[PDB]
């Protein structure tokens, strides 16, 4: 989950990347 | 960039800034 | 909704608020 | 379009989405 | 005003269009 | 996509909640 | 304020931000 | 209205006041 | 505008409102 | 900076326009 | 060119985002 | 600046992070 990836805990803006379409 | 866990609003705005018009899921 | 073009970040906050909590996927 | 507490800037935009150019008032 | 109607209270597009000149 | 149908041309509510989860 | 246009969503914005809570009516 | 003054022509902060309440 | 407290992002929107393209330093 | 005058403190227009380059 | 060009507002929106309170130079 | 980087052409994540004070 893109949440718990980012929001639950720290994440970058690089590893977003991986969430495009 | 050293940012902390992106919530709401917040989340959705870096997803757009990095994807653009490749298009991404928000769920 | 009204008659206007929604374009960049403009549609990315429409698809936020139309959807909410539900998320939605911007294809 | 979901039910949900809207508030500030979001508020905002959503009756800029629903309204449009019939204009609006914000109080 | 709309704000007591929609962020204090629970929000909906009926209520939004009655706001719209 | 919605871009096309949002940005290039105007949509209506019912086409932008398709892209609703 | 100054030299630019501001239109659709900016336009609001910038309303919602120098009136603040005596609040704005966009016509 | 604030269109015209604001978005059409350039308008000044004194005019956007105009239209807060 | 109003006179009180400006943080985050209502101070970077507000120094844009005000200087535009004539830049300026947020820090 | 500007934070610490607008945020921390309370600061109007001619204030912020002090701060344009 | 998937991403599209960051010009007024959402270029300071941009650079606040990844730059955060540490500041940054809109020059 | 970063105005003609990013708004007159296209730039990068690692060109903003330039700007960073
Ligand atoms: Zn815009």
């Amino acid at each position: 989950g893109i949440v718990e990836q980012c929001c639950t805990s720290i994440c970058s803006l690089y590893q977003l990347e991986n969430y495009c379409n | 960039f050293v940012n902390q866990h992106l919530c709401g609003s917040h989340l959705v705005e870096a997803l757009y800034l990095v994807c653009g018009e490749r298009g991404f899921f928000y769920t």
